């Protein structure tokens, strides 16, 4: 005599209310995967030190050995970004039945999710994909796209154009959806306005849309641009998320294990020339080999998605790319004043104001790797820029990456293709 | 897509008697074949769950 069928079990937390919605959403942020640290070992500018346990995980990687790893060597984590895309799509599919909650709440929580997920596939596809300006790797397929919570069907591997058009298409529902200005700083893992435009802005950078890039860019830079002043306080981390400059401080790059079993090789710190202070800034004390540890992560208050020198950078090479190389010089000096120290920053003035566009695109490369060391950056720009020969020397033995390397793309993780076979 | 678990069945039977319900035989040959059955299954590491 009595039937609805509107009956929610008890015994068990099912999120309804919007509180509930941002609790599992919160949950969705902390398991992001810090697979961009393991992807910069793949670099240049990490070395494993010599012990064997530190080795058999992360040897094989360093190496470029996608062919027979030890069994025992780290994994790139699908399970866990598929996880937390299945929570952004839980909340996405949610939207319209969130209860006991402010439509500004709502919609903030819609956004978010959306651009979790936006940000989830930009990496996934920048681990497993190959390169966007590649030439014939727009019709190749990379990842499958999670854009629903449907648990009965096997995903195909969408091809990179299509990846990325999902990734824009999510970017500008965030930007339509996000409202939130500033979060509190022991919240400030959430996505805001400024990380919808620094999303947008480093997605177009790694497309080669230098116009969106450079517009994105100008528009974070307009908002906010302020920056630490490394020569008022030498011991000034960019990326410490209490910092003035980070924008989100979403995923520690970093992980303990890795950072304790890395240094930075002696190459890259000779990229670093005289007048540095993040030469003293980022790394330990020098070790009797030359090559010095690094402090700008393995902890979690170093978590860094965003941040406003980033943004500096990408602006500097956009305008270098659509020829306008005032406006690029103006950004790079920019970010080397607030950087080199003064001394140093006349010469930096003196090379760069009278470079030609090749030449300044490639002072702009190196001021990107040396300001976003241990960020997990240095590996996506050189498959976004240039896919240069690498010569890697580890224990006598030479290791060799040719230029355009099919290596470039980290294979698809073993378990992933375990677990689904037609990937 | 929860739902019921299907059950697809075909009978065949045969009713017989004879010489004033002295002897009656009711013989039946069924089939039943059981899909979508509620079960743990290994899912795809792209549903988010193992």
């Amino acid at each position: 005599c009595d039937s609805y069928l509107d009956i929610r079990p008890v015994g068990s937390v099912i999120p309804q209310t919007a509180e509930e919605y941002r609790a599992l959403l919160a949950r969705a942020y902390l398991n992001v995967p810090n697979d961009r640290g393991l992807a910069c070992l793949r670099s240049d500018e990490m070395l494993v030190n010599d012990n064997e346990y530190d080795r058999n995980s992360y040897g094989d990687i360093e190496r470029w050995n996608d062919v027979s790893p030890f069994p025992g060597t780290s994994q790139f984590t699908w399970s866990n970004f598929y996880n937390v895309l299945f929570i952004a799509n839980q909340v996405i599919e949610s939207q319209k039945e969130i209860t006991e909650g402010t439509p500004e709440v709502v919609n903030q929580l819609v956004g978010e999710a959306h651009l979790l997920r936006a940000y989830l596939h930009f990496v996934l596809v920048n681990l497993h994909g190959q390169p966007y300006t590649k030439s014939g790797a727009l019709n190749s397929k990379s990842i499958p796209l999670k854009l629903d919570t449907d648990l009965e069907k096997t995903l195909g591997r969408n091809t990179v154009e299509e990846v990325y058009t999902s990734i824009l298409s999510d970017i500008e529902h965030a930007r339509e959806l996000i409202n939130k200005e500033k979060w509190e700083t022991v919240f400030s893992y959430r996505f805001n306005v400024l990380s919808v435009d620094a999303l947008q802005s480093r997605v177009s950078l790694y497309m080669g849309a230098w116009p969106k890039c450079l517009e994105s860019a100008e528009a974070v830079l307009a908002k906010k641009s302020v920056l630490v002043d490394m020569n008022e306080t030498p011991l000034a981390l960019p990326n410490h998320f209490e910092s003035v400059e980070s924008i989100t401080a979403l995923e520690q790059v970093m992980g303990s294990s890795v950072n304790n079993a890395v240094w930075v090789p002696a190459t890259f710190l000779a990229l670093y020339q005289e007048g540095d202070k993040r030469l003293a800034a980022y790394f330990a004390a020098p070790d009797e080999n030359g090559n010095r540890k690094s402090s700008k992560g393995g902890k979690r208050e170093f978590s860094c998605t965003f941040r406003v020198g980033e943004l500096y950078l990408n602006a500097a090479e956009a305008a270098a790319n659509m020829d306008k190389l005032p406006h690029a010089r103006m950004r790079l000096l920019e970010l080397m004043r607030k950087r080199y120290t003064p001394e140093a920053y006349a010469k930096k003035e003196n090379a760069v104001n009278v470079m030609d566009k090749n030449a300044l695109i490639s002072e702009i490369l190196n001021e990107r790797a040396r300001e976003l060391a241990f960020e997990g950056h240095r590996w996506f720009d050189l498959r976004r820029t240039t896919r240069p020969r690498m010569v890697k020397v580890l224990q006598g033995k030479t290791y060799i990456l040719e230029q355009d390397d099919p290596r470039y793309t980290i294979p698809i993780p073993r378990d992933a293709i375990a677990a689904n076979p037609g990937l | 897509k929860l739902r019921w678990e299907k059950t697809q069945s075909v009978n065949v039977g045969l009713d017989f008697s004879v010489l004033n319900q002295a002897l009656n035989l009711s013989v039946d040959y069924y089939y039943r074949k059981g899909t979508d059955l509620i079960g743990k299954q290994m899912l795809p590491l792209e549903t988010g769950f193992v």
